[PDB]
This record gives C-alpha cells, structure tokens and sequence, in this order.
C-alpha cells in the first residue's frame, strides 16, 4: 500500500492513534 | 541613471512576466537573497493566471506521492485536471467566496470555515471503536475551505516522517523550514505543557484560533477516539511571530505538506494556498486549490452529499484589502517583482514617449459610470484564468485606469465618485500625475480609499503632443 510517513506514524506509534496514550503519556513514537 | 531605475521600480507592474509557476529547487536558475536566506528556484512558465491560477501538481519527494493516478486532488474533479494553486505574486483583495451558481448571495468568510474532504479520523488503531474518515470532521452543510488545524501530536511526528519524506523533497529545506524538524517540531498538542484539566496545551499547524474545526480529541479520554462532536473551536499557532508578511505565510505552506497524511486513492495534500491577513497577521492555509466552480453539479451554499463540491470563485470588495491570497510558490522578490497591496492614487498608466515623457497606454476597452471599485473588481474579472472555461470572459487585462467625473481621487470622494474605467493589456513604463485618476492592477485590492502613492521616479510629464 502506498502511503507517506505521517499517514503510517499512528501504526507506528506506541500510543495510537494520535500520539497521546490512554494514561496522558506519550510516545515511543516507532515502537515496532 | 533615471530612466534605468524608472524601469527597475516599474517592473514590479509587469505581470504576465513576473507572476510566474515557480518549484523550489537547490539547483534552479533563479534565485534571490532576502534577509540571511538565498532562495532558489526553477520557472515552468510565466503568465499564471491570476484570477484563478493553476499548475500540474509538483511533487518531488522521493515517492512524489501526489504526482500518483491514485492520489486525489481537489481540482482533478472541479477542474478536471490534478492542479496545485499557483501564482508567484500575492493577490490582494482576493477571497475565495462561497456563492450560487450565478455569483450572487456571496458569503465572504465562509471559507473560515475547515473542509470537510473525508479525511479525519486517518486513523482509529487501538480505539474501544471505529470510525470512517470524514466522522470528525465540521459537518458538510458548514464546511469551509481551511485546512485542518494539526494532525498528531506534532509534526514530524516521528524521524522517519523527517528523513524519508521530509529531508529527501527537492523543495523542502531545513533552513527555511527550520520550524519544522526532528530538533524542533511543530506543535498541535503540545505535550511539554501539561495542564490540571489535560496533559497537553493545544495549539495549531495554522492560524490564530476561534475557527469552526474538526474534533480531532473526540468525546472520550483517548485522544483521537471516536464518538465526535463537531464542531471545535480552533487554537492559534504555539508561535506565528515570524509571519510578517505573506511571502513567509507561504513558507509555512511550503513546509508543512509532509505533516498530513496520505494514503492511496486518499487526498493528497501538497503545496497548499494559503490566506494572510495583514491587520491580524493570521496566516491560514486551505485545504484545497480550486479557486472556482460553478458547474451545474455545484453545492449552492449548504449540502449534506459529502461528494460534492461547493459553488465557489474568488472576489474581492472593499472590505476584503486586508486579505492576501498567496499560493506555496510565492516568490521572496515579490515586494520588487509584483503590484503592491493599494491603488495607485491620481496617476494613470502609460509608456514613455520622447525619453522623458510619457503617454498614456492605449485602452483595449472601457467601462462607463462605474465607481473606482468596480473597476478594480472588474479587471480582477478580466484579467487571466487558468482551468479554461472561463477563457471567453478573461481579456489579458492587467492594468486599468480609473477616470472620476469630477473627484480628486485623493480626497474623501474616492469611495462614491463615478467615472470611466480604461483597460490595458500594455505593460506599463510609466505614470502620469492627474487629480482626478486611480490606477489598479489585477493583483491589487480594491478599496479606493487606501490608495497611495507610486514612487516618484515612475512619474513624467505627460507627452501632450500625440
């Protein structure tokens, strides 16, 4: 599938999907 | 020399040579040094149109995403081909105004308003539900033409963001785009500002705040999760203090194309235009390159279907000289290269004649009994047009001269006199002093009552013999 780097970050993201986790944590922004 | 710096001031006039397509390119022929920063640049073509100016989408990111059959842009269905705004020159005055098919009942501050291009949520990964692009999004019936206010959390959101998209575009820089890098991102939510109430201060990619936008937190505590409640209210930049004017306005365009997302037969959103107001300083970026539309599939005003696109074209009005229309390819000499904001007051176009004389231009047209107004508003009409349905109603004409029956068009009667209005197609070499004139051209706003003066070296006597 073609998509740029900002459109595949949240599935990157260790808090998807807009970077913010559950708890009001942030990021490891690629963790996998 | 007089005659050679009157010909460097008035080139700024010329503008089927100067409003140019121009792409940012490291090796490009054409460059110009303003401030600490020297600019570079490739020219496709000159003679943009300026009542509606477009160009082939240019993308040359290493994957040149919005170049793809797949990618959508806004203009391959309004106009019929994938077109970017362009234009080298500000446009001033001009407002992208909603309308009816036939131009009436314009609405001047709509486009205020976000698009609604089906877009947000991208993504609902980890979310206790789902929820199909455009759910967050200002419902239809108000949509606008702004570009959403941020997506994620910054921008770029994670290196690869930077060093494979960013980093790798033959137009991106990271001196001039220095707002927007690993080392220094750009903030919508701002996590290094916690607050009692949420753990972030949300701020913005564009704009001032107060806009009707789209939910990008959702009604729930997982930011970005759905349910959605549009509409939401808009925050300002963490900080716009750089935009000074509007050649910096499109340099927030210019690097900001990579913090949206995309994906295959998605919006692709690139080189976006922009709107500068030069009272407030907000620079906005919109979401899309049509300038105009009116086909009879047009949405007059409000429409639930989300496939379709609103009657729109671009106006201005007295009341709208403090806004500036600026495309992303704006170029940095424009103070020296293209028309200033104000009509020029009590001078008219001409060409020298004898050395150091100078005769009036000769009219390809007029227009009796019109206001000062309706003559700069008529030759933004009349000028040029890129898209080519409206080839039978654009002219060429660039430049008009503005006669009042008996006003000294620097006087308080400016704004109501009546008189003729004469239109050029002529680049201009010269003005001539007259009480009793106003000069415009197709990139200036329209408000009589603003007018200033030239720079006297473009002044001679007037050649009276011909």
């Amino acid at each position: 599938i073609v998509q740029n780097q900002s459109s595949l970050a949240p599935e990157l993201s260790g808090c998807p999907p807009m970077g913010i986790c559950m708890d009001g944590t942030i990021g490891d922004p690629i963790a996998s | 020399s007089t005659s050679t710096s009157r010909a460097t001031y008035m080139d700024r006039f010329n503008i089927p040579k100067n409003h140019v397509d121009l792409i940012w390119d490291k090796d490009g022929t054409k460059s110009h040094t303003r401030g600490n920063t020297t600019y570079r640049w490739t020219e496709r073509k000159s003679n943009v149109g300026v009542y509606v100016g477009y160009s082939e989408m240019y993308d040359s990111s290493a994957q040149a995403y919005c170049q793809s059959s797949s990618a959508k842009i806004d203009t391959k269905t309004t106009v019929g081909a994938p077109y970017m705004a362009a234009g080298a020159c500000p446009n001033y005055g001009k407002v992208i105004a909603f309308t009816k098919r036939d131009g009436s009942r314009s609405d001047m501050t709509r486009w205020k308003n976000e698009i609604h291009a089906n877009v947000m949520p991208h993504s609902t990964t980890s979310c206790a539900s789902r929820a199909d692009p455009g759910a967050a999004e200002v419902a239809k019936s108000i949509e606008g033409f702004a570009m959403y206010a941020g997506y994620l959390t910054h921008c770029p959101y994670n290196v690869n963001v930077y060093r494979q998209d960013m980093v790798t575009d033959k137009e991106f820089d990271s001196t001039v785009c220095n707002f927007v890098t690993e080392s220094n991102p750009l903030r919508f939510l701002d996590t290094t500002q916690r607050q009692s109430t949420q753990p972030y201060t949300e701020y913005a990619f564009h704009g001032k705040g107060g806009h009707k936008g789209y939910d990008y937190k959702g009604q729930t505590s997982h930011v970005g999760c759905p349910p959605y409640n549009p509409p939401h209210v808009t925050k300002g930049m963490k900080d716009s203090s750089w935009i000074t004017g509007p050649f910096e306005c499109s340099i927030l365009s210019r690097c900001t194309t990579h913090c949206w997302p995309y994906k295959s037969g998605g919006n692709c959103f690139r080189s976006l235009p922009a709107m500068f107001d030069m009272s407030t300083g907000e620079c906005r970026l919109l979401g899309y390159h049509t300038q105009d539309f009116r086909s009879s599939t047009c949405a007059e005003l409000t429409t639930d279907d989300t496939n379709a696109f609103y009657c729109v074209r671009p106006m201005k009005t007295a009341a709208s000289s403090n806004m500036v229309y600026v495309t992303s390819h704006t170029r940095p000499d424009h103070e020296t290269k293209c028309p200033p904001r104000e009509p020029l007051k009590n001078v008219r176009w001409g060409v020298v004649s004898k050395g150091k004389y100078c005769k009036p231009m000769n009219a390809r047209a007029s227009l009796s009994n019109a206001t000062a107004e309706q003559c700069g508003q008529r030759l933004f009409m009349l000028s040029s047009a890129d898209g080519s349905s409206l080839s039978s109603q654009v002219r060429g004409y660039h430049w008009a001269t503005f006669v009042a029956t008996d006003c000294n068009m620097g006087e308080s009667c400016a704004a109501t006199a009546r008189g003729k209005c004469f239109f050029y197609s002529t680049v201009p070499e010269c003005l001539i002093h007259s009480p009793t004139t106003m000069a415009f051209t197709s990139l200036s706003a329209v408000d009589p009552s603003i007018a200033i003066d030239p720079d006297s070296i473009a002044v001679l006597p007037e050649d009276k013999c011909v």
